[PDB]
RNA sequence: ACGACUUUUUUGCCUCAGGGUGCUGUAAACAUGAAAGUAAACUUUACGAUCUGUUGAGGCUUAUCCCUAGUGGUAAAGUGU
RNA sequence: AAAUAGAAAAAAGUAGGUAAGGGAAGUCGGCAAAAUAGAUCCGUAACUUCGGGAAAAGGAUUGGCUCUGAGGACAUUAUGUU
RNA sequence: ACAUCUCCCUAGUGCAGAUCUUGGUGGAAGUAGCAACUAUUCAAAUGAGAACUUUGAAGACUGAAGUGGAGAAGGGUUUCUU
RNA sequence: UGUAGGAGACCGAUAGCAAACAAGUACCGUGAGGGAAAGAUGAAAUAGUACUCAGGAAUGAGCAAUUAAAUAGUACCUGAAA
């Protein structure tokens, strides 16, 4: 049985144990392994490996991302949310009041402007 | 639980101790058994 | 001792059964019809064949499968399922 | 035959309401405290279909002879046919012999013997004694939705092909 | 349901395959094809959902479909009287 | 891996589906089931303690593709980089 | 270890029954049943013997409010190797 | 009542102290508490089932073998009824 060696495998590789492939040749010598001095050995060898990865690619979703970024998806039946939900209200605000007195105050300081000119705007 | 206090830690230690199945040497010249999920300690 | 090439139609084979049950029966079907064929007791079934039928999971197994059929005596009798790679199956025969 | 069958399918009861604990399905109420056993006149479970029936007085709107090379066809539509469908009946195919072309529903399955007995008094009715007059008789497919009628039609019909 | 029943076991039968009948609806592939526009030359070259052509195409059609003595098959050798 | 497996596939059960024409006429009872439902644009009554009623009612639209328009940050005095 | 009918004292002294008490055991019956939680297959190894041990190859599921990590109560050597 | 004696026209293992025994124990109850089932080989096991064969291993059998006796084989006396 080999859930000892997996037990201290997992541990070696820093990997899950999911991913531990064994040799199915020279499974006996694999077997015999009783130590994690021993499972680093084989692993050293290459009768234990720890897995590639299924990890999943972007490229999917960096097509679609730059179809959004193309203006094409963001039509009606690919709306559920509210007007606000898609962009806030708030956020909407903020941003013209801020642009407009970083703009009022930049004119006043660099006198395109005078003070009461400013402050009425 | 985890924690736990001198007089409880000596007495599971006695329980553990006591388990044990009687020596066979004796035998030659009975038994009460405890298992653990099937009767507890009620200590 | 003999290898031989058949066609096995696995559809209607597995004609009758539900979409979990498909493909376990499916391999069961090719191993009795090997079994029955070269009349043996044991059949032995590859692991490229067995990828092949459980390639498209089990709703939809190959409807059609090209099996290698080759009886062996070395007592020691048994029989080994293989597939061999085919494109079209209009035309098969089912000789050695 | 249908193999064994609940009360609904086999006698035709009305079905319990929705409401029913044990299911619609569930039979008909025996009854009675007194007598002490079951009528037996009550619809029960067992059997449907495989018993033995005499249809009677079905009349024989034609004898096909096999010797005929147009026994199927009429004098209204005289394109060559025989009884046989477009690709021939479903589980039957190619009519071998001759034939009888009987009115109506007969009793059992396509591939059953049947028997033909004379009638136990001759029949003096109107449909007994009426001469029948055929305009046409059907040979589209009936393995498919029967759309067409001869091979030389949808040859001509289609014409061209790989 | 299972028993039971219908069968056949080499002028057959099964097995696939071919052909028939159908059912679906025009495959992949390629075009020095077109196409709402796009960008880059001073009408050409890049990009482009899509549509058309090759193309009633491609697929699927016995399991309880049809035909074919077309392919390859066709064993146990057990039991009661 | 669940206290089992296999083979068969009818009744019957149970969790489900689906139904022509009718549309609650069944039944104590529309119970069950289904219809409805998200956004944007319209439109919204009786009535009211004028705050609500209200998502009333009642409508329309919504995919894919190729564009068009609107919203910043920096630095050259109208021009750029982003 | 056993009797006493020769006589007589003495008694917790005679069971079919109490839905008796206690203990054993049948018929019911190889029957009810082993029905939550998507699916396992192929080949190998081990061993006297493998659907449900182990390995590999496939197919899948949990799907970060996880059959994932950590912890408390509570359990108490259940850990771990042989 | 505790301890020590001597007793009996008492009970004889479902009786008799709850207890003839590794019993006020096991076990059960949050806890106060509740509270069992449970004796017998033979004269002698310093007579305890040797050896062989067939058995993967359990075990079985023996022309083999202890004992006066093994259908006395240690959950061992006799061994009723269902």
């Amino acid at each position: 049985s080999l859930t000892l060696q997996k037990r201290l495998a997992a541990s070696v590789l820093k990997c899950g144990k999911n991913k531990i492939w064994m040799d199915p040749n020279e499974i006996s010598e694999i077997s015999l392994a009783n130590s994690r001095f021993s499972i680093r050995k084989l692993y050293k060898e290459g009768l234990i490996l720890k897995k590639p990865q299924k990890v999943h690619s972007r490229a999917r979703v960096r097509l679609y991302k730059l179809a959004k970024r193309k203006g094409r998806h963001m039509g009606i039946g690919k709306r559920k949310g509210t007007k606000n939900a898609r962009t806030n209200q708030k956020t909407l605000w903020i941003k013209r009041q801020r642009v407009l007195r970083r703009l009022l105050k930049r004119l006043r300081d660099s006198k395109k402007v005078d003070r009461h000119l400013y402050h009425s705007f | 639980g985890s924690i736990k206090r001198f007089r409880l830690k000596q007495r599971l230690g006695k329980c553990r101790r006591q388990n044990r199945p009687v020596p066979h040497w004796y035998r030659l010249k009975n038994t009460k058994r405890r298992h653990w999920r099937r009767t507890k300690l009620g200590l | 001792p003999v290898t031989k090439f058949i066609t096995i139609n696995l559809s209607k084979l597995t004609h009758k059964v539900c979409y979990k049950r498909k493909a376990p029966r499916a391999i069961k079907e090719i191993r009795s019809i090997a079994g029955k064929l070269m009349h043996t007791k044991d059949v032995r079934l590859d692991v490229k064949l067995n990828k092949f039928i459980w390639s498209k999971g089990v709703r939809n197994p190959p409807k059609r499968v090209r099996v290698k059929l080759e009886r062996k005596r070395n007592e020691k009798m048994y029989t080994i399922v293989e597939h061999v790679m085919v494109d079209s199956y209009k035309g098969l025969v089912n000789e050695c | 035959g249908h193999g064994t069958k609940g009360v609904v399918s086999r006698y035709g009861v009305k079905r319990l309401p929705r409401k029913t604990h044990r299911g619609l399905r569930k039979v008909a109420c025996i009854g009675a405290w007194h007598p002490a056993r079951v009528q037996f006149q009550i619809p029960r479970h067992g059997q449907k279909g495989y018993f033995h029936r005499t249809e009677r007085n079905k009349k024989i709107y034609r004898i096909g002879l096999k010797t005929d090379k147009n026994s199927a066809s009429t004098d209204a539509d005289i394109t060559e046919k025989k009884i046989t469908p477009m690709g021939g009946f479903p589980h039957y195919g190619v009519v071998n012999e001759d034939f009888l072309l009987l009115k109506g529903c007969v009793a059992g399955t396509k591939k059953r013997p049947i028997t033909l007995r004379k009638n136990i008094v001759p029949q003096v009715s109107r449909d007994a004694l009426a001469q029948v007059s055929l305009k046409f008789i059907d040979t589209s497919s009936k393995i498919g939705h029967g759309r067409f009628q001869t091979s030389e039609e949808k040859v001509k019909y289609y014409g061209p092909l790989k």
